[PDB]
């Protein structure tokens, strides 16, 4: 079964994804969500793509939540806020 | 018979997993009882390890080291050391001269083993360090069969570099012929360690110039003055390397060292070579892929100071956007990779010109297993007093995106700045960008 998945890079949080691409056989629908401070204030972004090894981790880099989020369903790869 | 093998000056000794380090049991060509007494096991492979030049006349600290190896990955194995000490310890070009002694000596003695025996020379590996590589070499060009392997470990330059095939090792000496450059430093033929391709695979570790750990760096070697001399040379460090990483491949068989198919080790350092599309990388050492080719291929890589060796390899791609036109020259950055596993911090590089509206491809290594990169910090630094100020004018750049394409997992991963544009000021706070897309090159 071939998947369909959101592709769309650092998208800011009130924003959803439009572009969207055809995945190689074998892949996997993935977003990556950071949250942190910046000069800005505080920023929540999401990237979401066709990936081929996908691990679902929670790690905080430098005093920013990252968190990688694997489905297999199309089009699913959707932020938290978003579904 | 033992008539026609006396004027064999060269000695071969069948060393064993418990006893490394000495020559105690001796296979004598012509006297097949000599290879019952010394257990030779005529069901599995064979190394033979050829020595090199010595001022002393004595095995040096590495030969115990390989032989252990070899066992410890071969357990089943014969090791054979070649002791060919007396000619080894004469004026380097006399010895240099008899290699064609020493491998016709070698070639006569697996020519024996496969006539008394019926012994199979596909079954054969020689390794062979300094002159020890061209007597490999000879070897393998007078035996009645091609021998399987030739490993050359640093081979001889002085006298070799413009040494036709039969008299130096060469890729028709054996059905597979790899070779370690480490000290390759000086003028072509003036080089301890030869410099041209002479097998089917050609790797030069950190350029194989000169290894890490080995040489005395040239801000030491300024400041010595007229004290200091080339210690590397005279201690033999870069050199006897290649027998180092040779050791580790065969210690980590699991986790090789991988050399990458480049055009020159300038293009290496700029990050433009790191495929594995059409055997463009291979593993260095032992799990070598056995890929002969049609021209002999140059591969590069770079290795930390110490066992184990290996360092993972990124090219760094960045375009420095910019409003106003600006070039600045010699500039010193730091780069901060965090991923998944670990995370090496403040990673220092250089670039000759940072120019507005221009891309750059570098190079960065790290021993650190990272694992699964996520976040990318970039500093541009200052060394002035006043850069910690917000009065002090400083140079910038609008970085967008930043292109990583990691060697080893053959990953291709864009980083993209939190808020539309990352501005990397000289002598200010680090650009942060995190992950925003992933590519399995396969
Ligand atoms: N391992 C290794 C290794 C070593 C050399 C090496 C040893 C000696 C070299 C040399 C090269 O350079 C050459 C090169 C070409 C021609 C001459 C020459 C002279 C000497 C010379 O007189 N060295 C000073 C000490 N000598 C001792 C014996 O007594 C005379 C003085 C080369 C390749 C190797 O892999
Ligand atoms: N005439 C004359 C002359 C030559 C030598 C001489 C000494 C050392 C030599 C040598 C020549 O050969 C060369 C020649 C060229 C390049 C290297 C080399 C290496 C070593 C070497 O053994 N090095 C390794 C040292 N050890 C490192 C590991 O720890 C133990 C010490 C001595 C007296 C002389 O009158
Ligand atoms: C010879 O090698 C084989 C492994 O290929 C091993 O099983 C056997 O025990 C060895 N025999 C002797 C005589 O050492
Ligand atoms: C660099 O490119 C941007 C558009 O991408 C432009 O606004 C800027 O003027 C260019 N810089 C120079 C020095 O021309
Ligand atoms: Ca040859």
């Amino acid at each position: 079964v071939l998947l369909r998945c959101y592709t769309c890079k650092s998208l800011p949080r009130d924003e959803r994804c439009d572009l969207t691409q055809d995945c190689s056989h074998g892949q996997t629908c993935t977003t990556l969500i950071a949250h942190g401070n910046t000069e800005s204030g505080l920023l929540t972004t999401h990237s979401t793509w066709c990936t081929d090894s996908c691990q679902p981790i929670t790690k905080t880099v430098e005093g920013t939540q990252v968190t990688m989020t694997c489905c297999q369903s199309s089009l699913c790869n959707v932020p938290p806020w978003q579904s | 018979q033992r008539r026609d093998f006396i004027d064999i000056e060269s000695k071969f000794a069948l060393r064993t997993p418990e006893d490394t380090a000495e020559d105690t049991c001796h296979l004598i060509p012509g006297v097949a009882e000599s290879v019952a007494t010394c257990h030779f096991n005529h069901s599995s492979k064979t190394f033979m390890v050829i020595h090199g030049w010595t001022v002393t006349g004595m095995y040096e600290s590495w030969v115990p080291k390989l032989v252990a190896a070899l066992y410890k990955r071969e357990p089943d194995s014969n090791v054979i050391v070649v002791d060919w000490l007396s000619r080894a310890q004469e004026h380097y070009p006399v010895s240099a001269g008899y290699t064609k002694l020493v491998g016709q000596d070698v070639a006569r003695f697996i020519n024996w083993m496969e006539e008394e025996f019926n012994y199979p020379l596909d079954n054969v590996h020689l390794l062979g360090y300094s002159l020890g590589a061209h007597a490999a070499g000879i070897a393998g060009s007078l035996t009645n069969k091609k021998v399987n392997r030739i490993t050359g470990l640093d081979p001889a330059g002085p006298n070799f570099e413009y040494a036709e095939a039969p008299s130096r090792l060469s890729p028709d000496d054996a059905d597979f012929v790899d070779v370690l450059h480490t000290f390759t430093r000086g003028s072509p033929g003036r080089s301890i360690g030869i410099q041209k391709p002479v097998g089917h695979v050609d790797i030069y570790p950190n350029g194989g110039t000169f290894q890490p750990g080995c040489n005395i760096g040239e801000a030491i070697r300024v400041i010595a003055e007229r004290g200091l001399g080339d210690v590397d040379q005279l201690v033999k460090c870069s050199h006897e390397r290649s027998i180092h990483l040779f050791i580790d491949s065969l210690l980590n068989e699991e986790n090789p060292s991988k050399a990458y198919r480049c055009s020159s080790k300038e293009a290496f350092e700029k990050g433009l070579c790191l495929s594995c599309r059409k055997n463009r990388c291979n593993n260095l050492g032992y799990e070598i892929n056995k890929v002969r080719a049609k021209r002999s291929s140059k591969m590069y890589l770079k290795t930390r100071s110490q066992m184990p060796y290996k360092v993972f390899h990124y090219q760094v791609k960045i375009h420095f956007s910019g409003t106003e036109s600006e070039t600045h020259t010699n500039q010193a950055f730091e780069i901060s990779l965090y991923g998944t596993v670990a995370e090496s911090e403040n990673i220092p590089f250089t670039l000759p010109e940072v120019s507005t509206n221009k891309t750059y491809s570098f190079l960065i290594y790290t021993e650190v297993d990272i694992g699964e990169l996520l976040m990318l910090k970039l500093k541009w630094k200052s060394d002035s007093y006043f850069s910690w100020s917000d009065w002090w004018s400083s140079p910038g750049f609008a970085i967008q995106k930043i292109r990583v394409k990691a060697g080893e997992t053959q990953k291709k991963v864009i980083f993209c700045s939190r808020e539309k544009v990352s501005h990397l000021q000289k002598g200010k706070a680090p650009a942060v960008f995190v992950k925003c897309h992933d590519k399995s090159l396969n």
